[PDB]
């Protein structure tokens, strides 16, 4: 069963947003309890 | 995939804060991995938690 | 409840261990109880540590060690 | 049916060869036998009180998977009277016959009188406390007793079911068995503790555990849910396994099989946490013999090839829903379940892994064989699947 | 016995079920309103409670040096084995094929969210620096601190968290096309909007069920191990100890027991009225009242079971700890308590075999009660009696409980009466869907005769 979203323009810019933003975060938390001091 | 990630998060998790970071003597109990048992526990329950978490989301 | 041990001077004086070897051969049938641990502990066998021993026979209960405690750490 | 035949054939051929290996053994050293006797008595048990348990369990509750295997279920059970004659063997050693038959010293520490008389060279204290539990003549009054609820409620179950083919099967015979199997749930679960409790815990008198029984059921359980798949696969073929049977109930079997893995895992891993947790000298001494002279690898076997492997080959909705994939597992974990009660048996004896003898490997064979010939006896006695049931149209789905 | 009385329609059972909430606010029954003030009134009690518990300390219960666990543990555990029923009924009878779940799941599921929710608080509030809860939970500091892991209450932390979230992402996973009938209607346009938006447009479809049925049946896959595992690490915080009664093997499975029997009673307890109040009779038959009883009493023999074996291991074993234990449950200054437990949970259960009493209404109700005083008996014996005498008699004392944990258990009820009035005011009691699912299936087993 193909997802509902298949064949899509949109799917890959989506999943490409959400990836970006979480390595956004994940970077930004990480200096903040890590390396800022 | 997710419950896997979980479980080995948790346990990963567990080792690091407990027998790598802060290397902290309690009750004499073990420092390495002979310390499995008082370890499942929070294994279990981080794979379930990101299983159940991933079901939901992948279904909606 | 094995709490407080008390033994006379005569038999103390054959055997120090006397007190101990009894009791033992009353609740395990053997002089010596084979404790066994499944936890490993720390070995501290080259660094300083500290122990305290309290003699039954010496204390008379005056409770001066109490007050003393009770200055010391507030 | 021929391919059942076979089945009881090869279990008539390995329980031969098992006794005479055990024979030979014996005549080298007479406490040899007596001790790989007492660890393939314990084995053997487990398919029919397992059989018994899930035939009254079954009863209970109404299942696809229960209306199945109620034939060969009942045949397991009904092995049970044949089962006790078997203990007698063991009696001998507890009581009296000892300084003959070449044994030096009682099958039991509670037997040797020394131990449990004041003034006795040993003279434990703590078996001498349990002496009149712990003594010959009322272990076996009641392990006797015991045998004398299972051989009771076997037989009147199976009585009533061929009855149920004869007549007033509707709403008679059926609420009679479900009824009995409720009264009998709770005796079978309390009988079983206790005769795990006399038959293993008191090899050792010293240590004590409350979830021992509980966990004794469980292994029992999975033996015999494996025991059923590997037999489902042969009588696959069977006419009446033919136009009543669909894919349901072997997916059904094969999830019930999934269930007890972990929960005989989730007992085993209870135990372990609190006696290491709760460092107490009284509870230590058994994990520390389950752990030294090589039988911590026995320990890592367990837990890599009894648990994780089938956990994750029946993950699956396909290897249960095949019949082929199902069976292989069933043999392995019947495998496992051998080298756990070994674990659980043979350390209180051998005290060193590579002291295990051919007759411990011996006797669990050759009594294993023994039941699989009078369960493939007994199943050929009446038709499979009652066709008579108000539950047959669960199988019609 | 059914357990559908016939008679029914698919527009029937959208419409009866669907009338209790989406009735005008002015004519709600005044049943409800009496229920919800009581509720509210000892909310207000909980309320005045947890602030003097928090301006004194914790200090202002009956707990001691001897007995530093009193009653908050107690109630504690009494509240989260109570949500062990429901979650058994939304899950293990999913796996189980069980056709009496469909008509119940819904409000045990509720249960099981607010008694969590009500059983929460007392981790915190026991605490004595309640506000530093936050420690427990890994979390990143500057001290690069962390917690022991190897601890039972850190286990506590992560099993209540995980139960918590997997419960309520599961309940709104159902609810999801009961909200899509809600919206549908509504009848205001404001009242619309607030179910779909809960809806997501659900537009029930296939390719939409085929995945829902699917993900239904892997959470109620992953929760069954959760809630046993769950009930087992408020199980393993005594096993740990060293403590005498606390130190039992059979502990966790006797806990999960204890716990699936302690939640049938407040079912049976709670369901009865709202199957009489509402015309729920057809939806919740007799039979269902009869199977659950036959449940309670199953896990009520495994509890008997568990005393059993504790009474065996302290009569089996020579230490003189486990002797003294036996002799102050039974003739020691808290002997009420083991009394009160052998009559509550042994003699009550034993009529619950004969079918006419199950049958009964009235019978259900009186035992249902008396099984959850004996269920908090268990646990006062469990942990008070053992805490009290151990092995130095030098440090014996006597628990004594205050006025002021009474006064939090009396609001932790109001506060679970309270969550539930509001979700049955608000959110359908019984699942729209899976009813007339169960009468498709039904209609079509008649077909196959
Ligand atoms: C000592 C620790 C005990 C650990 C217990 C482990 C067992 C619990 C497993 C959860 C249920 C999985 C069902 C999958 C499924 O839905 O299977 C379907 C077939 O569908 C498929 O083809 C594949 C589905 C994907 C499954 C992936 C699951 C994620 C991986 C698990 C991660 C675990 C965590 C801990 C890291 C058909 O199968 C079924 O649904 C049958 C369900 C049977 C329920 C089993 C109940 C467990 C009882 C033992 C629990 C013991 C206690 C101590 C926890
Ligand atoms: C409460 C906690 C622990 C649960 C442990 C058991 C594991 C349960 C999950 C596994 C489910 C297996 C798959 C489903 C199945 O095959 O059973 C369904 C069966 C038949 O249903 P129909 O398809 O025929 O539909 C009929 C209605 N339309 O339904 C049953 O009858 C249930 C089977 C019996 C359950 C056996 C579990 C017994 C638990 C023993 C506990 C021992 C404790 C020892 C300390
Ligand atoms: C090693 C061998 C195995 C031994 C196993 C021993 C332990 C077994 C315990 C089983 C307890 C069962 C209690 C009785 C429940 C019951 O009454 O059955 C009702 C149903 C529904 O069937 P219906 O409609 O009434 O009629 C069927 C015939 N047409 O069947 C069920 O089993 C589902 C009910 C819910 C199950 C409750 C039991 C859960 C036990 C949890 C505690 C486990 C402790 C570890
Ligand atoms: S100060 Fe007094 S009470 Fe304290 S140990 Fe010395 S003699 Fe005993």
């Amino acid at each position: 069963m193909q997802p509902e979203w298949s064949g899509d323009p949109e799917v890959k810019p989506v999943f490409l947003a959400v990836t970006l933003t979480g390595m956004v975060a994940f970077l930004l938390m990480v200096w903040l309890f890590a390396f800022y001091w | 995939l997710f419950g896997l990630i979980g479980a080995a998060s948790g346990f990963i998790l567990q080792y690091i804060g407990n027998l790598v970071d802060y290397p902290l003597n309690v009750g004499g109990r073990p420092l390495d991995i002979t310390n499995w048992p008082a370890m499942i526990p929070i294994t279990f329950e981080s794979g379930i938690l990101l299983a159940s978490f991933a079901a939901a989301i992948g279904m909606i | 409840r094995d709490i407080y041990r008390v033994g006379e001077f005569k038999k103390f004086k054959e055997d120090p261990k006397y007190i101990a070897k009894e009791v033992y051969q009353e609740e395990y049938g053997r002089e010596t109880p084979n404790y066994q641990s499944l936890q490993p502990g720390d070995d501290y066998t080259g660094r300083n540590a500290w122990g305290m021993t309290i003699n039954l026979n010496a204390c008379i209960g005056c409770n001066a060690c109490v007050v003393a405690c009770q200055a010391e750490n507030n | 049916i021929p391919q059942l035949g076979q089945v009881q054939m090869l279990g008539l051929a390995a329980a031969v060869i098992g006794i005479g290996v055990l024979a030979a053994g014996y005549f080298l050293s007479p406490t040899s036998f007596f001790e790989s006797y007492i660890y393939g008595y314990y084995v053997a048990m487990t398919i029919p009180l397992g059989c018994l348990g899930f035939l009254m369990v079954q009863h209970l509750t109404g299942g696809a998977w229960g209306v199945t295997v109620r034939r060969m279920l009942e045949a397991g059970a009904a092995t049970l009277p044949i089962m006790g004659l078997l203990f007698i063997p063991i009696a001998l050693g507890y009581f009296d016959t000892y300084k003959a038959l070449g044994l030096e010293h009682p099958l039991y520490e509670w037997a040797n009188p020394e131990v449990v008389t004041p003034g006795g060279a040993e003279f434990d204290p703590i078996i001498a406390h349990k002496v009149p539990w712990l003594s010959p003549l009322w272990v076996t009054a009641r392990i006797a007793i015991f045998f004398i609820i299972w051989s009771a409620l076997a037989l009147t179950l199976r009585a009533w079911s061929r009855q149920q083919d004869a007549g007033g099967d509707a709403k008679k015979l059926a609420t009679r068995m479900r009824r009995l199997s409720g009264i009998g749930v709770a005796l079978f679960v309390i009988t079983v503790t206790f005769f795990s409790f006399d038959v293993a815990m008191s090899l050792d008198p010293h240590w004590f555990s409350t979830i021992y029984g509980a966990h004794y059921m469980a292994n029992a359980g999975l033996m015999t849910l494996a025991f059923l798949a590997l037999m489902m696969s042969r009588v696959r073929d069977a006419a009446l396994f033919r136009e009543y049977v669909s894919v349901k109930p072997i997916h059904d079997i094969g999830k019930l099989i999934f269930a007890f893995t972990v929960l005989w895992t989730y007992m085993s891993y209870g135990q372990l946490v609190i006696i290491w947790s709760g460092d107490v000298a009284e509870f230590t001494p058994w994990y520390v013999h389950r752990t030294q002279h090589g039988w911590v690898f026995v320990a890592l076997a367990l837990m890599l090839f009894a648990f994780a492997l089938p956990f994750f080959v029946l993950l699956f909705r396909g290897t249960k829903r095949n019949l082929n994939t199902l069976a292989t597992i069933a043999g392995w974990i019947v495998v496992m379940r051998f080298v756990d009660m070994a674990w659980i048996i043979l350390p209180e004896f051998r005290e060193h892994l590579w002291d295990i003898a051919i007759t411990d490997v011996a006797a669990p064979i050759g009594l294993i064989g023994l039941v699989i010939a009078l369960f493939a006896a007994n199943v050929q006695q009446a038709p499979l699947l009652p066709l008579r049931d108000p539950n047959m149209e669960q199988l019609q789905n | 016995e059914a357990y559908l009385l016939p008679g029914e329609t698919y527009t029937s059972i959208s419409a009866k079920i669907g009338d209790v909430p989406l009735t005008p606010p002015l004519k709600t029954p005044k049943g409800w309103l009496a229920g919800f003030s009581v509720a509210f009134f000892m909310l207000m009690i909980f309320f005045v409670s947890v602030t003097w518990l928090f301006i004194r300390g914790v200090g202002i219960w009956g707990i001691n040096i001897p007995v530093g666990w009193g009653m908050d543990i107690i109630n504690f555990v009494w509240w989260i084995g109570i949500g062990h029923a429901g979650t058994l009924i939304s899950a293990i009878l999913l796996l189980l094929n069980q056709g009496w779940r469909n008509s119940i799941n819904r409000f045990a599921e509720a249960m099981t969210l607010f008694a969590v929710a009500c059983a929460g608080l007392y981790p915190i509030l026991h605490l004595g620096r309640p506000w530093l809860f936050y420690w427990l939970i890994p979390y990143p500091n500057t001290h690069g601190m962390w917690p022991q892991f190897r601890s039972a209450l850190a286990w506590d932390v992560f099993a209540i968290s995980t139960y918590a979230t997997v419960s309520l992402v599961f309940w709104l996973v159902g609810l999801i096309p009961d909200f899509a009938t809600l919206r549908d209607r509504a009848k205001n346009i404001w009242v619309k909007r607030l179910y779909g938006i809960a809806a997501l447009g659900w537009r029930g479809s296939a390719r939409h069920w085929h995945r829902y049925e699917m993900a239904s049946i892997l959470l109620a896959g992953l929760s069954t191990p959760l809630v046993v595992s769950v009930h087992s690490i408020i199980s393993l915080d005594f096993a740990i100890s060293q403590v005498p009664g606390w130190q039992v093997t059979v502990f966790p499975p006797y806990f999960v027991a204890g716990a699936v029997f302690a939640g049938f009673a407040m079912v049976l307890l709670l369901m009865i009225p709202v199957r009489t109040f509402y015309g729920f009779e057809n939806y919740i038959t007799l039979h269902h009242l009869d199977v659950m009883a036959k449940v309670m009493l199953t896990t009520g023999m495994i509890v008997v079971y568990g005393y059993f074996m504790e009474v065996f291991a302290s009569l089996y074993s020579g230490n003189e700890f486990e002797e003294y234990l036996l002799y102050n449950r039974l003739f020691g200054p808290s002997s009420w308590a083991y009394w009160g437990l052998l009559f509550c949970n042994a003699v009550a259960i034993q009529p619950l075999w004969f079918k006419k009493v199950r049958q009964n209404i009235p019978a259900l109700l009186i035992i249902s009660l008396i099984v959850s005083v004996g269920m908090w008996l268990e646990r006062y014996v469990i942990i008070v009696i053992s805490l009290e005498r151990d092995f130095l008699p030098s440090s014996w004392d006597i628990y004594i409980p205050t006025i002021w944990d009474w006064s939090l258990y009396i609001g932790t009820f109001g506060l679970f009466f309270t969550l539930l009035f509001l979700f049955i005011r608000v959110l359908p009691m019984i699942n729209i869907f899976e009813m007339r699912l169960f009468l498709y299936q039904e209609t079509e087993k008649a077909k196959q005769r």
